RNA sequence: AGGGUGAAAAGAACCCCCAUCGGGGAGUGAAAUAGAACAUGAAACCGUAAGCUCUCAAGCAGUGGGAGGGGGACCAGACC
RNA sequence: CGGUAGGGGAGCGUUCCGUGUUAGGGAGAAACGCGUGCGUGAGCCGCGUUGGACGAAGCGGAAGCGAGAAUGUCGGCUUGAGUAACGCAAACAUUGGUGAGAAUCCAAUGCCCCGAAAACCUAAGGGUUCCUCCGCAAGGUUCGUCCACGGAGGGUGAGU
RNA sequence: UCGGAGAGAGGCUCGGUGAAAUAGACAUGUCUGUGAAGAUGCGGACUACCUGCACCUGGACAGAAAGACCCUAUGAAGCU
RNA sequence: GAAGGUCACGGCGAGACGAGCCGUUUAUCAUUACGAUAGGUGUCAAGUGGAAGUGCAGUGAUGUAUGCAGCUGAGGCAUCCUAACAGACCCACAGACUUGAAC
């Protein structure tokens, strides 16, 4: 093990991770509840509530770097207005994780991911 | 002296108190024992100060190191070499009787071993509030046990 | 052998399963569906249906309760192969087998007998 | 690489067939939940405000 | 490469489990521990159950002597 | 009275035939065990079980007369094995639909790759693999309600 | 020359499908000596709990190849 | 059916797989038994760097003031708001013969 690891760099090179991530993260604050892997959701986790922050703080400083992440005009707005401001009291725990029965044919991890 | 253990705890009522994680015993050296009050400090009030002290912590883990790292040196191209360089570069014979010659440098793993680093002297000591700093060294990263013996010079 | 169902020319394999019936032999017909339905194995089915299928029938067809029902004999035996055939190299170090399954298990009631007996002086 | 010259075949073969021991459950007790009649094995979801159904009441 | 279930197929309605693949029963037949992979179906190979031996003991390991153990003996008689 | 190559001197068993539609068998061959009795031996005799039909005592006659090895031949079945592999490195996931089940089907929102190309058209060849409705054991070195898989229909209408 | 670190495709674990060269038989430790004379299986002695995984890979004159080297057999196939 | 072990969960400057170390929402019982192992968050440090927007000067490019601002991965402190679930199973019931020294 790495001294001192975080985050997964899965199976596939760095530009790989930035761009799989853009997908569960806006599927998550335009549905609700995502399924994946037990890797995949703790990964997402920060890369989601680390956006959630930056809307809290509101002004254009956390609009334009957010951009670089989502492409969805969509769900970006959803955030400087939406569930964050929900969370204007709770510190953190914006994510919530959990797992379930094992794949289908295939053995595991799976989970699913829901904002609390 | 809650958590996790439980009976060590219990089995150390006998005129005593606080227990660390691990409980270590030393030699004879003329010292007190239990029947004054039973508590070691950390000032020796014996050993004088100004000597050199030892430090014997855990060593590191690579895992599954191979045997470039446990000896480094090795030639070995890359570019276009067969051998790659990492490779062990190699070893045994290919038509010899003799037995593998065991004991050679091979792979192998690493883990938490004990180290020792002898001598070393020291700029400042300080009891009570226990602190001590040694002359660099100092194996393992900070996180280990150490037993920061004396001096086993003779 | 009171009643045995099962079937035959699987699509399982004879290593890889096995592993699954090893483990519900002489256990009762609970204690095996409450194990199956966690296996991460594929040999769960249609060795799930087979629990159910030995019982249940044994039900209506012949006088065994729900109850006191285990698993007396259970085995994976190989049943017929193809000789299936993948290029390589020139074609020659190639035979191919498919190891199908066709287990074969069997419940029946369990023995037992237990009496307590104690003094009550009023 | 190289080639064996004497398959035992019988014996050693069975020996290593008791590391892949019947690993019933995989997993920790996980029983019954409370109220759950059943419910599966493994960990589940947990009792409270009608969650993770894809239907409300 | 690949032969023949049975005399005649009456070569299996219906019922139960499953995805209305598969099996088990109910029936037919002198028989399906003969039913479409089917007659009599050994061996090589692959398993379950039962008795004995089996972690401080090694070399194509059987053989001769030989205790103990699980069973079968004879109204001891010391055997398989 | 050890015995190779060899020479010489005695026999068993197997298929068939003559002596046999005599006799044994459906109150029953064949296949396996056992009685471990019997002969110098290869074996023979009796018998239980299973099983389904004939087979054949004695002497002689006629044999394509019994092999665990000729890198034998044919077929089946072990072991290395359940190790590798699952076949350019142009990643993938999600919300739904259907289904017993689908990360790889379908539908939707995107990422990513190619962009004189892994676009299209045409010749050779191939030749019905095109389309639609279903099914899937086998063929798809994962599953598959998916498919150029299988089973039924439909479809190539120019004097230029 | 002393190379190290990091990013990918394998390797490792799990789930599904699922090979081979090869092999008389195995309860196939080392060493000295011996032996048609460089065997673990002979003799003496020492050492050594039973059984896997990953890796490094000398032994089993390992595997594939009745060797293209030499010679032998009044062999053969071409050439000069 | 206890001590204890094991499994799982949340993680590890420890690992190929196992093992090993810390912890499991009272952060297991009394006496403070010192009991956030991880992710996130807040602050700080460090590394880039003085950006967006806006105003002004210039035809433009560009530059200046706010800006030594903002952004910010594994570092440090602090914070458990999310997940560490109440429980189970496994393992048993003071436990052999003879002799000696004691009673």
């Amino acid at each position: 093990m790495r001294h001192g690891r975080k985050v997964p760099k899965l199976n596939r090179p760095p530009d790989q991770r930035r761009a799989l991530l853009r997908g569960l993260t806006t599927q998550l604050l335009k549905h609700g509840r995502i399924k994946t892997t037990k890797a995949r959701a703790r990964a997402v986790r920060k890369y989601v509530d680390k956006m959630i922050t930056m809307a809290k703080d509101g002004s254009l400083h956390k609009r334009r770097q957010a951009l670089g992440f989502i492409y969805e005009k969509q769900i970006v707005h959803a955030l400087f207005a939406e569930v964050p401001d929900r969370y204007g009291e709770r510190n953190g725990g914006y994510t919530r994780i959990i797992r379930t029965l094992p794949r289908r044919g295939d053995n595991a991890p799976m989970a699913y991911i829901e904002l609390v | 002296r809650d958590r996790k253990l439980t009976k060590p705890e219990m089995g150390h009522l006998e005129k005593s108190g606080i227990i660390p994680l691990r409980h270590l015993q030393e030699f004879r050296l003329q010292s007190i024992d239990g029947f004054e009050v039973t508590q070691k400090l950390d000032f020796g009030e014996l050993f004088k100060e100004g000597d050199l002290v030892d430090v014997s912590g855990t060593t590191i883990g690579k895992g599954f190191q191979g045997g470039i790292k446990r000896h480094n040196f090795k030639r070995g191209q890359m570019t276009h070499g067969s051998k790659s360089h990492r490779q062990l570069g190699s070893i045994g014979a290919g038509t010899t009787p003799g037995r593998v010659y065991k004991g050679k440098k091979m792979p192998g793993r690493m883990g938490g071993t004990k180290r020792k680093i002898r001598k070393l002297k020291i700029v400042k000591i300080d009891d009570q509030l226990n602190i001590i700093m040694i002359k660099g060294a100092l194996p393992g990263k900070p996180g280990n046990l150490l037993r920061i013996a004396p001096a086993k010079i003779v | 052998d009171e009643i045995t169902t099962r079937g035959y020319s699987i699509s399982m394999s004879v290593d890889k399963a096995r592993r699954v019936i090893d483990q519900i032999r002489g256990r009762s017909y609970a204690e095996t569906l409450m194990i199956l339905e966690l296996m991460p194995y594929r040999a769960c089915y249609p060795i799930f249906k087979l629990i159910y299928s030995a019982a249940a029938n044994a039900s209506h067809n012949k006088q065994f309760n729900k109850a006191n029902l285990i698993i007396s004999k259970a085995e994976v035996n190989k049943g017929i192969t193809l000789k299936k055939v993948k290029p390589r190299a020139r074609g020659r170090s190639y035979m191919i087998l498919r190891p199908t399954c066709h287990i074969t298990i069997v419940l029946r009631d369990i023995t037992h007998f237990d009496s307590y007996d104690k003094f009550l002086e009023s | 690489m190289a080639v064996p010259k004497k398959r035992t075949s019988i014996y050693k073969k069975r020996i290593r067939k008791n590391i892949w021991k019947k690993k019933g459950y995989w997993a920790a007790l996980k029983a019954f939940s409370l109220a759950k009649s059943l419910s599966t094995g493994n960990s589940k979801s947990f009792f409270v405000r009608k969650i993770s159904n894809q239907t409300l009441e």
